[PDB]
């Protein structure tokens, strides 16, 4: 569903 | 509302940043204190709507997530 990516 | 241009630095280490969202719409969820986004103007709440000219007003997150990484980068947010 989510997601929250790191860059 | 308020657009604003943001100018990042490439060097090949982290944006300093993460976001949520897509297909509505790119957030940046965490600035790093001490990161790149944080130090070029970048704010928590931001929507990304482009990455050097390509728009992501509607793009998906790994759309963003490519655009963002895939390779002076300047972002376009829009902020209240």
């Amino acid at each position: 569903r989510t997601i929250e990516s790191k860059v | 509302g308020s657009v604003e241009e943001i100018r990042l630095p490439r060097a090949g280490g982290p944006l300093g940043l993460s976001i949520v969202g897509g297909s509505p719409g790119v957030f940046i969820s965490k600035v790093l204190p001490r990161g790149l986004a944080a130090r070029s103007g970048l704010r928590v709440g931001d929507r990304i709507l482009a990455v050097n000219g390509q728009d992501v007003r509607d793009a998906t997150h790994q759309e963003a997530v490519s655009a963002l990484l895939r390779p002076e980068l300047s972002l376009l947010v829009r902020r209240d």
